[PDB]
């Protein structure tokens, strides 16, 4: 039998902010994947967001690059961010799939540009961010901002947001970009 | 190399869709907490990606 075959390879981490772990291995690499089947028998096998303890995240970077703004992949870049403030279990578990999906997939012509996605789960408020290599680059920022807008239930309401790395890096968040 | 939601839903009801992950040994000690669905047997909780897809069409 022969897998559909993905344009990248994909790394999935959990973070669990778990103190039995020291902070420098708390970003746990689980594995990687290049076929569509690999990546849905990891899907059928991990729980979905909703489902995973406070303070973590998972994250889906492509090959070799980590989950941290300060990464050499990241540095120049950004975030799309979306914040689900009252956001149901179902809708919540559906936007990361739909996310997962754009990026596996290779749904944006900007495809390049892409890096990975992180979502934040958190009691308060959750959030899903959609991290891009060059934060000047507004061309592909923009025309990746519209795929997702147009490819996730995605609303008026919850915002995508737009941020620099250079930005978040420092002390709420300033953004470069609002759709 | 790209594929749509459509092939992307198609291809989650694969039988390869469902066996476990090939790092599943590795994993078991990485991140225990995280791991679900260890009976292959029962497919109760799946991902169904035709009820999925037909979801998505409901919304359109």
């Amino acid at each position: 039998h022969m897998k559909h075959p993905l344009m990248n390879v994909w790394t999935l981490w959990y973070l669990e902010n778990d103190r039995s772990k020291s902070w420098e291995d708390m970003q746990n690499e689980i594995t990687s994947f290049d076929t569509v089947e690999d990546f849905w028998s990891l899907y059928n096998h991990i729980k979905p967001p909703s489902e995973i303890k406070l303070g973590s995240d998972y994250s889906l970077f492509k090959k070799n690059i980590r989950p941290m703004w300060e990464d050499a992949a990241n540095k120049q870049g950004g975030r799309w961010v979306i914040t689900l403030n009252k956001s149901s279990k179902t809708d919540l578990d559906n936007l990361w799939l739909d996310v997962l999906l754009c990026l596996i997939g290779e749904a944006f012509d900007h495809s390049d540009q892409i890096c990975g996605a992180v979502i934040n789960i958190r009691g308060k408020s959750n959030k899903i961010s959609i991290w891009t290599a060059d934060g000047n680059n507004e061309e592909a920022a923009l025309e990746i901002g519209h795929k997702l807008r147009d490819a996730l239930r995605l609303g008026r309401n919850n915002s995508l947001q737009y941020q620099l790395h250079k930005d978040t890096m420092v002390k709420n968040v300033k953004s470069i970009y609002t759709l | 190399v790209s594929y749509d939601i459509e092939h992307l839903l198609y291809y989650s009801m694969s039988p390869h869709s469902w066996t476990l992950p090939t790092d599943w040994q590795k994993m078991q000690e990485t991140a225990p907490s995280i791991l679900r669905n260890k009976d292959l047997q029962d497919e109760s909780q799946r991902f169904d990606g035709d009820k999925y897809l037909a979801s998505i069409k409901t919304a359109a």
